């Protein structure tokens, strides 16, 4: 049993926090994006997990290798010299994943779901053909890939990786499981995998389809972080519902770190997520927003769905809304009101807002 | 026998969404490479029996009106005849009028075809139908978006016997899914109600869908015929540009030939493309999807053409990028210009979004779309034109962005 | 002896003028009752010692224009010919390549006056201080604001000597205060010049400003000649309202006789009012001030009309107001309906006024400006058209505002 992971593209995502932390290691409910994928990895068994990254980075092998041994499962990366697209992870790792004859999840680093890996196993042993992918029912299917699939086999009858037309409602969730005689197909040269490889394969008909439970959504945009937390946080209220915090003070699906510390009499809304470390002084009602470590906020502020960087300080009386990211070490003046406002890291603000725009 | 009227509007009465073109009529513009009624006549032209093509409308006869009559009638064997109203006498009434002339060599039935509709035209499915039933009305029905079918006129039928029980001409409230298409079969008897509806206008104009229809609904004189193709309404630019594209991809069923083929030793062709003999393209020319070339175009070295259409006689010169546009005929644009559109299109998340039309200002301001050259336009060199309206004979020195350019 | 040299434009020239314009050349455009030429050529003409008056463009000859020079050769007892030019030749080409026409007869200085340009003309001072000095360019400039100058030629002089040091066409930067205004005095040997740059072009076109006036100044060539009295100039539809107050601000001076008495028997009039004789004006209406009736237009009974231009056949039904607006021929106005417009002139002196673009449009919202109705428009009644552009041959039916109706 073998994984891959697929991280890189070093743009196009949450950009204002992939400026001073990798994709993959900024917090996501007071742990990693990658760390949620690999602890699922191991509630799934898999013995070996490769991840191609296309830039190498000091503080991400730092990281993983000290998880590395805590998971108790080795986990190695690839480097790609050139970005080779996502189905060149899979022609560069292939004699590491080929050795055995074993079929290899692929996952997406942006995806974040309930992960249905130990069914979705015996699904592939079952279905017995090449190539298995998760699918989901979505409301707007014109961003990600749409699949058509069968009433009761689930063998996929065509795929197309941007629709355009409406050929369906169900999207490529983007967990896939892929037989070696898969990587056999795909040469060195960069290609598409989800465009190319698929595509024939459905009229092939090698491909599968099953459905997802719950609650799926993609965290590349730095809009949808804010709602795919949202959707998690409840999520998890329903599966363990101790971890979130009750409290007087606080409403809503909160979710505290053991070491953030809040003050008294100040209104945690709906849907927020504190990180380790933070501080929140009185009377700041903060509502759908995330506050990742380190940050800390000044008294008698509002933020709804804000996202605060790392060692960021926020000013008295401040008002934040509109998807406002904040970044690496941001220091924010007294009564100020940002509406829409991504900031670049390193950064300290002295004018508010009104309309919505990249301050550098 | 059987002939087909073909209801080609009046110049009042098209009243563009956009100006397609302001020199020629609508009827005869090109859309994917022919003109627009040409596709009516030939889909008339293949069904058996088919005697005579009439087109009534009030456009006086301008010579390339009656050009396009002589190219036709040797083109497909069959008389095409022009009969002008002396006034714009309304959809059904310029019918009435000419009864005599339709009514002729007495047909078994006759068509109706309204001119701006681009649809699959299943004349035979419908005709088999009316000669299983025999029923004086026989309306094309397609399913369409809950939002976009107050734009067309909406029919509530029953579903076991296929007839009309209630119709509405562009409802305020939503009313049913179904829209008329502007496809009819009428039988000979069919002449008579419309007759009877003339007397309750002496006590001379007559709307078909709105006093024949809307009055005649449910008591068993109309019946539906629900359809599959594809279908659209040519109403505005960006609504012929689609019913362009999609005449190119139904082109290859029944015209191979006229799609441009991969042809690697000339210009790069990717999807469908129309590309006249007489137009002569570089070959280091790459034409994008869904493009049409006219009569005498000299596309020149190095031109990208993406969605747009190229009327006769326009000359691109090199490295010059056309997104989205319709040039107009005679039109020259310089080296390494730009002239970019908007395509509004049609909703992907929708599962039957039908491409709504907007009359040129959404709510007072003017709103991005399809980008109109107007007859014998020069576009200067190294300028960029981008989602505008340019009236004809002018010659711009500097580049615009979202204006109408007089 | 001398002769005047009138630059009218081609049929390209009046594009930027073309909502009006589809009706009559835009020199025959009626500003202030008459022709926009027939104020040069009366200027001229009172003149002494004109002999000839020439008119330079690229216009074909049709019935509008050869009908206006036959009837202003018998009105000031000139001889009024029209050059036509085979090609556009720009500004100067026409004036060097017609140099046998011009300089037939050996006159002593003629004059070059644009057709665009609505002044004073005191072409006699001019005269004065050009048999003073007898050299070879005179070019009559007046101060504008310093935002405003930038659209102008600019002329940098010395205030002792009357000379161009330095002249720059249409500059990014300011550069100075006056401005040329188009309107020059040629010695013979001014020919000389123009001839040298023909030589340069070919080892035809020549322009006369950006080649012959920029090169030439700070050498002796070119002097300068300040006016203060009124200018303008009429390159757009609603800059011709402006122009038509000018000039019936003029009016008093040099003809009384044609601006309207009070007439308390008749239609009360405020303000500077031109009606024609043959047009039927109802003595309930009152009219405000820069206002012109054309021959045979009919007022009706209680219509308020000002700083509008009513072109000659059109017809207002009572109860109607019409604000800043020009009124296209045979244009009908439908009773109780307004046409409104915003004031904007060229204006050089003042700092308010928006300057000249091409565009129109500033985000996709027409700008605020003049309403012009072009040829044969049928205004319903009850019915408002504000900020509005109407094409010609069109009847509107409902309000429409901010929009250009195509
Ligand atoms: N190494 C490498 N990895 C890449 C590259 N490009 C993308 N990846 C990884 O491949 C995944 C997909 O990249 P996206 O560009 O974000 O794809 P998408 O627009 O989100 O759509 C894809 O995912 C959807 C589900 O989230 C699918 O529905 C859709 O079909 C498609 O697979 C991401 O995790 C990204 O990290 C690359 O060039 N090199
Ligand atoms: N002879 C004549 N023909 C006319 C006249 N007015 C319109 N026509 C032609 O009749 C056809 C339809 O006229 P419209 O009145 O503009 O109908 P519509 O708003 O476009 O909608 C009609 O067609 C839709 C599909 O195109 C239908 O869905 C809808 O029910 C309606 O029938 C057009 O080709 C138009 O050129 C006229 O006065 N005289
Ligand atoms: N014969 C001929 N006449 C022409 C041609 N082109 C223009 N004219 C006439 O020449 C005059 C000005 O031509 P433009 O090229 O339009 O100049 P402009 O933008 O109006 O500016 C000129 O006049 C301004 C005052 O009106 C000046 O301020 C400016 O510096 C410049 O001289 C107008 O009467 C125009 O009709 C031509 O090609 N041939």
């Amino acid at each position: 049993m073998k994984a891959l992971i697929l991280v890189g593209g070093y743009g196009t995502r949450l950009r204002p926090l992939t400026l001073s932390t990798p994709k993959p290691l900024v917090d996501f409910c007071n742990k990693p994006i990658l760390l949620h994928q690999v602890e699922a990895l191991a509630a799934a068994g898999v013995d070996h997990v490769i991840l191609a990254v296309s830039y190498m980075s000091q503080v991400l092998e730092k990281e993983m290798k000290a998880q590395e041994q805590r998971l108790g499962i080795r986990i190695s990366m690839s480097h790609e010299e050139e970005p080779l697209g996502t189905a060149g992870p899979l022609a560069l790792a292939r004699d590491l994943l080929s050795e055995t004859a074993d079929p290899f999840f692929v996952l997406n680093s942006d995806v974040i779901c309930d992960f249905p890996f130990q069914a979705m196993v015996q699904f592939h042993r079952h279905h017995g053909q090449e190539g298995s992918i998760l699918v989901t029912k979505v409301e707007e299917p014109s961003k990600y890939g749409v699949v058509v699939c069968e009433a009761d086999t689930g063998r996929i009858h065509r795929f197309v990786e941007k629709p355009q037309v409406f050929v369906s409602n169900k999207i490529n969730a983007g967990m896939y499981i892929l037989s070696p005689a898969v990587l056999q197909r795909i040469q060195l040269q960069p290609t598409s995998i989800e465009k190319e490889v698929f595509p024939i394969m459905a009229k092939e008909g090698q491909l599968y389809a099953m459905e997802l439970q719950g609650f799926w959504m993609d965290i590349g945009q730095p809009k949808d972080f804010l709602t795919g937390m949202c959707l998690f946080l409840q999520s998890l209220r329903q599966k363990q519902p101790e971890r979130l915090c009750s409290g007087p003070g606080i409403v809503g699906n909160v979710l505290v770190d053991p070491s953030a510390r809040i003050g008294q009499n100040c209104s945690i809304g709906p849907n927020v997520s504190l990180g380790p470390g933070v501080v929140v002084e009185d009377g700041v009602c903060i509502r759908r927003c995330t506050v990742l470590r380190d940050a800390r906020i000044r008294s008698h502020s509002w933020l709804e769905s804000c996202i605060v960087g790392w060692r960021c300080r926020v000013g008295q009386w401040v008002r934040m809304e509109n998807v406002t990211v904040l970044g690496e070490d941001v220091i924010v003046n007294d009564e100020l009101y940002l509406n829409g406002a991504s900031v670049l890291p390193h950064k300290s603000i002295g004018e508010s807002v009104p309309e919505p725009r990249i301050i550098m | 026998m059987l002939k087909a009227v073909i209801l080609i509007g009046g110049p009042q009465k098209g009243t563009r969404f956009r100006p397609l073109s302001f020199e020629v009529p609508k009827p005869l513009f090109p859309v994917a490479g022919v003109p627009m009624i040409q596709h009516h006549i030939e889909a008339c032209a293949q069904v058996p029996g088919m005697q005579e093509i009439l087109l009534i409308g009030f456009y006086q006869p301008d010579e390339p009106l009656t050009q396009f009559l002589e190219a036709a009638q040797q083109e497909f064997n069959l008389p095409v005849r022009y009969l002008q109203e002396f006034a714009p006498l309304g959809t059904g009434g310029g019918l009435y009028h000419f009864r005599d002339q339709i009514l002729a060599g007495s047909p078994e039935a006759f068509f109706v075809l309204n001119a701006d509709v681009c649809s699959d035209f299943p004349l035979s499915a419908m005709l088999e139908a009316h000669r299983r039933q025999r029923h004086p009305f026989l309306l094309l029905g397609t399913t369409a978006n809950r939002t976009q079918s107050l734009n067309y006129g909406c029919i509530v039928e029953n579903p076991q016997t296929h007839e009309v029980l209630h119709y509405v001409e562009k409802p305020s409230t939503f009313i049913s899914d179904i829209i008329n298409c502007g496809i009819y079969l009428f039988s000979p008897e069919a002449l008579k109600p419309l007759r009877d509806v003339f007397q309750r206008n002496q006590q001379g104009t007559i709307r078909l869908e709105q006093d024949v229809f809307s009055a005649l609904a449910g008591q068993g004189q109309i019946y539906v015929h629900l359809t599959d193709g594809i279908w659209s309404q040519i109403k505005s630019a960006g609504s012929a540009l689609y019913a362009s594209r999609l005449y190119l991809s139904r082109y290859q069923d029944t015209h191979p030939e006229r799609l441009a083929k991969h042809t690697p030793g000339g210009p790069w062709i990717r999807g469908n493309v129309y590309i006249h003999p007489t137009a002569k393209v570089a070959p280091s020319a790459v034409l994008g999807p869904n493009v049409s070339i006219g009569k005498g175009v000299t596309v020149g070295e190095g031109v990208r053409l993406r969605e747009s259409i190229v009327l006769h006689g326009a000359t691109l010169q090199e490295h010059t990028c056309v997104l989205h546009s319709i040039v107009g005929w005679g039109s020259t644009v310089g080296r390494w210009a730009r002239v970019e559109g908007t395509p509004s299109d049609p909703n992907p998340n929708d599962p039957r979004a039908r491409m709504d039309s907007e009359s040129l200002f959404k709510d007072g301001k003017l709103l991005p779309a399809i980008t109109i050259l107007g007859c014998r336009v020069r576009i200067p060199a190294e300028v960029l034109i981008l989602n505008s309206i340019v009236l004809p004979h002018k010659e711009l020195s500097r580049s615009f962005t979202n204006q109408i350019i007089l």
